[PDB]
């Protein structure tokens, strides 16, 4: 039984009322439950039996049922509502959880600061060069980070990583890094990161044995 | 007091076993039912295995079955989970939790499996600033973790001394197996030849500490 949970990510406001569904693959009666959960904290029992608040949880949360259809809703949703939220069916004897729903707060769009970070000479003894393309604090998450080696689009051999929101600008960093051989970095000239995000594009290069 | 205390977890080879605790204080354990529910870094909930207050009847997630086992005892008070044949998609923090009006009220604090052929401390290499990493009156520094294994690597810098600005990223998964992570740090362009900026990084399972004092890059000409 596959708890399908919508929508994967939100962001509102403080006071905004807000509202995650959960839809059971086959009937689980009414045998469903809504956790939230705060980075490396383990989850919280908000509501039980769909619709019944759990004892103690803030009275803003509410659940409800039509069918297979299950939904969480925060009539006024305060900071300390930041987080995760994951439905139960506790139906028969195998659980299901649904996939999350994060809540992230809304801010004004951000273009991100770009800085480009050529391999250290340290590093190219172990034969690897590394190319660190860095995206700075900008809103909302989606960018797209494109590598250019001697003006060769690169694919296949570029990993990125992701902040959560910072806990004070709401903002989002992402890194982006190119993994090269000594050789095949030794050989071409012209590094750069090209940066797309909202409706701006900034492009940062260097060129090998530059400053 | 109610009190569910976790303990048994830690590195452990593929195709191997370890033995997670969830010792239940307060109440009976035989009175309740009792589940365990794990969570890979960075992804959801996932159940594993339950077990039944009357004639400890069990039942497990299809992804578990035959391969790990859920037991109790009640001179203990404390439910274990033995993990045999262990995977790497078994990599993750492992929850007690206690059944409670059809859902789970309780919680352990959780313990971390984490599946590992060998240890690897890591490299670090600066990631220095200059004039491709100055806009606005900003210099972005930092520090590549690179080829560890298993996690976590934590990063400080300057001992805790440098906290705005910083950002320490997920770890990633290289295609060699071998994890990698960075930590960057944005700060005023004038203070770079008035602080000195070096990161602290902490790998615990090879019982590596580095430091390395990131400077701007020299130029040769
Ligand atoms: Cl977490
Ligand atoms: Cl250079
Ligand atoms: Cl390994």
């Amino acid at each position: 039984i596959q708890m399908t949970q919508s929508p994967s990510s939100l962001s509102a406001s403080v006071g905004d009322r807000v509202t995650i569904t959960c839809r059971a693959s086959q009937s689980v009666s009414s045998a469903v439950a809504w956790y939230q959960q705060k980075p490396g904290k383990a989850p919280k029992l908000l509501i039980y039996s769909a619709s019944s608040l759990y004892s103690g949880v803030p009275s803003r949360f509410s659940g409800s049922r039509s069918g297979t259809d299950f939904t969480l809703t925060i009539s006024s949703l305060q900071p300390e509502d930041f987080a995760t939220y994951y439905c139960q069916q506790s139906s028969y004897s195998l659980i299901t959880f649904g996939q999350g729903t994060k809540v992230e707060i809304k801010r004004t769009v951000a273009a991100p600061s770009v800085f480009i970070f050529p391999p250290s000479d340290e590093q190219l003894k172990s034969g690897t060069a590394s190319v660190v393309c860095l995206l700075n604090n900008f809103y909302p998450r989606e960018a797209k980070v494109s590598w250019y080696v001697d003006n060769a689009l690169q694919s296949g051999n570029s990993q990125e990583s992701v902040t959560e929101q910072d806990s004070k600008d709401s903002t989002y960093s992402l890194s982006s890094t190119l993994t090269l051989s000594k050789a095949d970095y030794e050989k071409h000239k012209v590094y750069a990161c090209e940066v797309t995000q909202g409706t701006t594009s900034v492009t940062k290069s260097f060129n090998r044995g530059e400053c | 007091e109610v009190q569910l205390v976790e303990s048994g977890g830690g590195l452990v080879q593929p195709g191997g076993s370890l033995r997670l605790s969830c010792a239940a204080s307060g109440f009976n354990l035989r009175s309740y039912y009792m589940h365990w529910v794990r969570q890979a870094p960075g992804k959801g909930l996932e159940w594993v295995a339950s077990i039944s207050p009357y004639y400890s009847y069990t039942y497990y997630a299809d992804s578990v079955k035959g391969r790990f086992t859920i037991s109790a005892d009640t001179s203990k008070n404390t439910a274990y989970l033995q993990m045999n044949s262990l995977r790497a998609e078994d990599t993750a923090v492992y929850y007690c939790a206690r059944h409670g009006y059809g859902a789970m009220d309780y919680w352990g604090q959780g313990t971390l499996v984490t599946v590992f052929n060998q240890i690897q401390g890591p490299s670090v290499f600066p990631l220095a600033p200059s004039s491709k990493s100055t806009s606005g009156g900003t210099a972005a520094l930092g520090c590549l973790v690179k080829d560890y294994f298993p996690g976590p690597v934590t990063v400080s810098w300057n001992s805790g001394a440098l906290t705005s600005g910083v950002h320490t990223f997920p770890a990633v998964l290289q295609s060699s197996g071998l994890y990698s992570l960075s930590s960057v740090v944005t700060v005023p362009s004038s203070s770079l030849g008035t602080q000195t900026y070096i990161c602290n990084v902490n790998h615990k399972p090879s019982n590596t500490k580095v430091d390395k004092k990131v400077e701007p890059k020299s130029c040769d000409k």
